[PDB]
Parts: structure tokens; C-alpha cells; sequence
RNA sequence: CCCGCAGAAGAAGCACCGGCUAACUCCGGCCAGCAGCCCGGUAAUACGGAGGGUGCAAGCGUUAAUCGGAAUUACUGGGCGUAAAGCGCACGCAGGCGGUUUGUUAAGUCAGAUGUGAAAUCCCCGGGCUCAACCUGGGAACUGCAUCUGAUACUGGCAAG
RNA sequence: AUGUUUUUUUUUUUGAUUUGGUGAGAGG
DNA sequence: CCCTGTCTGGCGTCCTCTCACCCCTA
DNA sequence: TAGGCGGTAGCGTGCGCCAGACAGGG
């Protein structure tokens, strides 16, 4: 749930390069950030160190 | 001069989400996103180099919700003016009335947006502007004036705006609905799976 | 990181004794977005298999080429066999303005932005030939400078 | 032009879906029919109807007509052994082209200026009609012509080699 | 000596290593 | 201010194995 | 399908040492 204590936008995917939107699911066209959930579409082990 | 129509369809056709619904309830929801539309959706063959950029014209087009006559409008007055011409084609595209309200967040939807503008809702710098097509030019307010203000569906609006993310080229005051539309926005600010190098080919032919 | 296109299939035959052996040509084109660049020309009884040898061959005996940002250094001419073609730099956000086959070639090349007429044949085998000789012979600043013992400013 | 009234109210069709060419299935016998080029003889994505789609949209198609694509008369920009294309062979007027050096001229050529090249149209930056079309201020351009003043490498003229 | 003398049936493509705690039992 | 009592904080072996249990009531 | 003694009070009660600060008595 947007924004509590397990997040999304703000400590990041729980999927592997997998945003919580959907648009995304790469990493060749990568760095660009969601815009529907604005989720970085990057890596789960993120949700470590935010 | 509009399309009336189902909307989702159109999503499903192009592929991805245009946002032609409020964003209230997902889209996967709502319809098979992934299936194409029709009696053979299922079915989906690589298609052809110019069915390719139709297929990214039409979306282009289905997003902000322009006619076919107008966009070929707004490619030559882009292929017109200085620098890239895709570039320019999408900054006259923003420039839209109903899309910079869109944006701003008074319209839920992008039709929602242009409604609010032929209803004589919308004004620019203190002018009641009716056209959807009014190109919106830098240091342009743009407010909801005071009969419109009390409706709800401008605050809803507001509030999906919100919930999405907000556009760096522009100032939105959501106690006194108006906003201004500080400089005509950079590519990099615009959606990047848009393909504007294809629809330039696709008139170029 | 590469990307590659097939640009064409076409069946042909071979008569024998009983009747007509068909088998399938298939002309495809690597590239990595950047300079370098490589076509192959497969053939095989069945489509899948011949494009794949396409693809084998055209990884292998791949071609650089001296790329100015995203366009050419400049207009440049290539020919083989029938189709001769010519080729323009062109500013950027026009797109490539180019037919068939050479378009392929162009876009895997990683150029953007051409300006570009195939003049004579558009066998699609021998138009990409020609552009992958006009390219190839197409030099840039430096390596003029480098030949003719003088610096790039001196040259412009 | 502005304000007030009511109520989704009065307001979407045309072409196409074999490939080129975006869009596919079912039902009806080389007939009936289609067709721009390249289907139909009983399982037609090609005829007709339906459903579904695609593209345009107060328009959509067809026809006619012009340029384009056509480098398919090729100045830019094609060719001629076999694909169309070398006169059967020569001489030779007109015509076209013309080794090398110096001098001179300044016709061609180049540079600058002046005069003109109507306005409108096109293009650039602006302004005004709510926007646009439209109107509109200023510029640029009108690639040219004529003159005057220079330059003299090249081409030409004249004079000597 | 002779053959333009019965015209006819098949193009392209979807997934490989996975999982926690407090307490009573119990081997040195 | 100089003791002297009270108070509340710290700490109390290692490794392994087994088992159950992990809301019901309004 | 939805929340933190359960009650018109009282439950706690079987470690022990050391130590250092906080304060009581004089």
C-alpha cells in the first residue's frame, strides 16, 4: 500500500526489474523510471539498503 | 470530428496504455490489454516496416486526441520551424489547450480536459478560450474560471493529477486552479516509448 | 546488443528429373547501433533454418564505419552489380529517408538521420551490397587529415 | 460579442480488409460477379451477404486532369560488343573544340556600387480576429537586365614568339 | 518429311538454481 | 560534604535434534 | 469480516553478584 511501511515508490520494486506498473520489465533499454507508479524499474536488492 | 467510440479498444489495438480512462481502476482490469481487439485478437503476426510506423502514428494521434487533417497540420508547421522536427511535432502537440489542462490535472481524462474547454470553462490569461486546438504559449496562465470552479469533477481530477506524477514544465496551483505554463517542454520530459523518428518517416514517404 | 533484420525471403527453384526443388534465400543484416555492420545471405530447404544461416554469416565478416554523430560525414555513392545508390547526411530528427533494403541496413548501422535514393536496380541483395560499399568508403574528418599529413582545423 | 433557460437533449457516415496495402472469419459454383496491376469450375480471407476489423470523417468514395514516383529524353542525371542504339567507308564547307611562351586588351568571367526587377503571392520575424484558416507591419527574395568603377587566373580578341 | 498441336494444381517465425521464529523434550 | 544505604542497571556455556503453536468473539 | 490487561479490580510472589550512581543521615 502507497505510501506505508512495505512501499514501492518509495524503497523500489519488489520484482527484478520489474516495475509495479508494468511498463517495464527490461534491463538492455534501461535507467528510465516508471510513470504510472514511478518506480524505477532497477533491482529488488535496492529494497535493502533504502 | 472526434472519436466517440470505445476507448480501451483503441489501447488494446496500439498495445500499450494511452490513459484514455481516468486511471482510477487498472486497465488490466477493465479489458484484455494484451489481446487486440476483435473476433481474432489472439492472433498477432510481426507486421510490416509501414504498418509499423501507421501503427505509432495512430497511437500518437489516439493519445491526444486529434484528427488526421490536423495532425498533417501540425507535422508541416513542425517540419516548418527550426531545429528536430519530431521534437517539434510533440512540443505542438503539449501546446494543446485540453492537453495542458490535462496535465495541469482539472480534467481527468484528456477528453475530460477538452469537454471542460468547449464547455467555456477554461481561460487563458483571463480570456475565456473555447478551442481544444489553442496552442498555449510560455508564461501562459491558464485557470478555471469561478462559474466552473464549484464542480466536482474538477477536484477529482485534481486528485488523479496527484495521485500522478507532476510535469516539470509547467506550475499548478490546486487551491486556485490555475496554472502557468512556464516553457514548452524538452523531450526528455515526454514519454520515451514514443517513436516521433517514425511518424516523421511516415509523412517523409 | 545487436540487432538484426531480415530484409528479404524469396523461394527458388532447382529442376531435376522429377520436378522442381524449391528452397529458400534469406537476406538479413546485423548491426550494434554503432559504426560496425554485416549482411548474410542464407539459403536452405525450409525458411527458419536459411534465416538463421543469414544470421550466422552476416555475424561473422562485419564492416565498421565512421559515423558523425548520428548521420554521415558525407553524401557518398555506392554501387554493385545493377543498384546504385546515393546517400546524404542529414540533419537530425528528419529520420532515414531511405527505400527497402538500404533502409534495413541504415537503421541496424545505427545512423538516424539520412537522406537517401536508390538509383537503378532494388535487387534488395545487391542494394545492400551497394550501401554497405558506400558506407564503408565513406571516411571521416581525422582519417582525411591522417592521410594528407595536416590537422583537423586545417581541413574543417 | 456577452448573459440567462432547459435538457444528453437535435447531430455519423463513406471506403476498404488476396499481395502491393492498414485491416479475417462464417454463410451463399469459370455461373452470377470482381478488377488499378498480378480471383470464381462445391471447403473462395479476391464474387454477394453477415459478424468482426482497418482507414478517413461531415465528409467518404469513383471518374477526369497535372506533376511525382519515372535517373522512363537522364542540364543537374542514362545509354549504344550480345538487351533499343556506331552512318558501309572516306573527304570536307558551316559549326564545335584547340599545343606552348611573352605582351596587351578586358568581350566572356569575377568583385563592388547604382538604377530597376509593380503590388499581391512564396519564405523569415512580428501583430490582429477566442484559435485557425483569414487579415496584416517590417524584412528577405524576385536567381534577371542595364550602367559605372575595379580584378586579369582562365576562355576569347589583337601583336610577337 | 514434320512439330510452341490440348493449355491445370504448395514462400516467414514464443520458458533453465528458490523459503521463518519463541518456548518443553534430547546426544556429548 | 562525607559517609552509607538503596536502587537499578548489567551479566549468567556450546553445538545439534525433536515436537506443538502462531486469534476467537462480536 | 474486523482489533490489542478486562474491567465497573488486580494480576505480580522460587536468582544472584557486582558496581556505580543517586540519595539519606548526620
Amino acid at each position: 500500500e502507497r505510501d506505508g511501511l512495505f512501499c514501492a515508490r518509495i524503497f523500489g520494486p519488489v520484482k527484478d526489474y520489474e516495475c509495479l506498473c508494468g511498463k517495464y520489465k527490461r534491463l538492455k533499454h534501461r535507467g528510465v523510471i516508471c510513470e504510472k507508479c514511478g518506480v524505477e524499474v532497477t533491482q529488488t536488492k535496492v529494497r535493502r539498503e533504502r | 470530428a472526434r472519436y466517440l467510440g470505445p476507448k480501451l479498444k483503441l489501447s488494446r489495438r496500439e498495445g500499450t496504455d494511452l490513459f484514455l480512462k481516468s486511471g482510477v481502476r487498472a486497465i488490466d482490469t477493465k479489458c484484455k490489454i494484451e489481446q487486440a481487439p476483435g473476433q481474432h485478437g489472439a492472433r498477432k503476426p510481426r507486421l510490416s516496416d509501414y504498418g509499423v510506423q501507421l501503427r505509432e502514428k495512430q497511437k500518437v494521434r489516439r493519445i491526444y486526441g486529434v484528427l488526421e487533417r490536423q495532425f498533417r497540420n501540425y507535422y508541416k508547421e513542425a517540419a516548418r520551424l527550426k531545429g528536430n522536427t519530431g521534437e517539434n511535432l510533440l512540443a505542438l502537440l503539449e501546446g494543446r489547450l485540453d492537453n495542458v489542462v490535462y496535465r495541469m490535472g482539472f480534467g481527468a481524462t484528456r477528453a475530460e480536459a477538452r469537454q471542460l474547454v468547449s464547455h467555456k470553462a477554461i481561460m487563458v490569461n483571463g480570456r475565456v478560450v473555447n478551442i481544444a486546438s489553442y496552442q498555449v504559449s510560455p508564461n501562459d496562465v491558464v485557470s478555471i474560471r469561478e462559474k466552473a470552479k464549484k464542480q466536482s469533477r474538477v477536484k477529482a481530477a485534481l486528485e488523479l493529477a496527484e495521485q500522478r506524477e507532476k510535469p516539470t514544465w509547467l506550475e499548478v496551483d490546486a487551491g486556485k486552479m490555475e496554472g502557468t505554463f512556464k516553457r514548452k517542454p524538452e523531450r526528455s520530459d515526454l514519454s520515451a516509448d514514443i517513436n516521433e523518428h517514425l511518424i516523421v518517416e511516415l509523412y517523409s514517404k | 546488443e545487436l540487432q538484426e533484420k531480415l530484409i528479404a525471403v524469396n523461394r527458388v527453384s532447382k529442376t531435376v528429373k522429377g520436378g522442381r526443388i524449391f528452397s529458400f534465400t534469406a537476406l538479413t543484416v546485423v548491426g550494434d547501433g554503432n559504426g560496425r555492420v554485416g549482411f548474410g545471405y542464407g539459403k536452405a530447404r525450409e525458411v527458419p533454418a536459411a534465416i538463421q544461416k543469414a544470421m550466422e554469416k552476416a555475424r561473422r565478416n562485419m564492416i565498421n564505419v565512421a559515423l558523425n554523430n548520428g548521420t554521415l560525414q558525407h553524401p557518398v555513392k555506392g554501387v554493385h552489380t545493377g543498384s546504385r545508390v546515393f546517400m546524404q547526411p542529414a540533419s537530425e530528427g528528419t529520420g532515414i529517408i531511405a527505400g527497402g533494403a538500404m533502409r534495413a541496413v541504415l537503421e541496424v548501422a545505427g545512423v538516424h538521420n539520412v537522406l537517401a535514393k536508390a538509383y537503378g536496380s532494388t535487387n534488395p541483395i545487391n542494394v545492400v551490397r551497394a550501401t554497405i560499399d558506400g558506407l564503408e568508403n565513406m571516411n571521416s574528418p581525422e582519417m582525411v587529415a591522417a592521410k594528407r599529413g595536416k590537422s583537423v582545423e586545417e581541413i574543417l
